[PDB]
């Protein structure tokens, strides 16, 4: 929420990526990028993939 | 301290592109460039991105 700390969201074993909610089941084009603003409860800031 | 600098002057307009004035005070950067010049408030409609 400071707009310029980036924290990679690493996947834990036996789990899916936290980004599977915003990345389509097949990527339309190489290099496409996805974003989703976070609720203050979710932590604020953004989710990005 | 930029809110320091902007406390010296009387500020009449603050618009940003791909960022916000709130955000631009908070974040950290690898490079900041400040360009300054004399410019009349009457010509605000011409100083636009």
């Amino acid at each position: 929420s400071d707009d310029r700390t980036e924290v990679p969201q690493l996947v834990n074993a036996n789990q899916y990526s936290p980004c599977v909610s915003i990345v389509p089941s097949t990527v339309w084009e190489d290099g496409d990028y996805y974003r989703k603003q976070l609720s203050p409860l979710e932590g604020g800031g953004w989710l990005v993939a | 301290n930029l809110t320091k600098l902007l406390s010296l002057f009387s500020v009449n307009d603050f618009t940003c592109s791909q960022i916000s004035p709130a955000a631009i005070a908070s974040n950290c950067y690898s490079s900041l460039i400040l360009d300054y010049f004399s410019y009349p408030l009457s010509m605000k409609s011409d100083l636009s991105v």
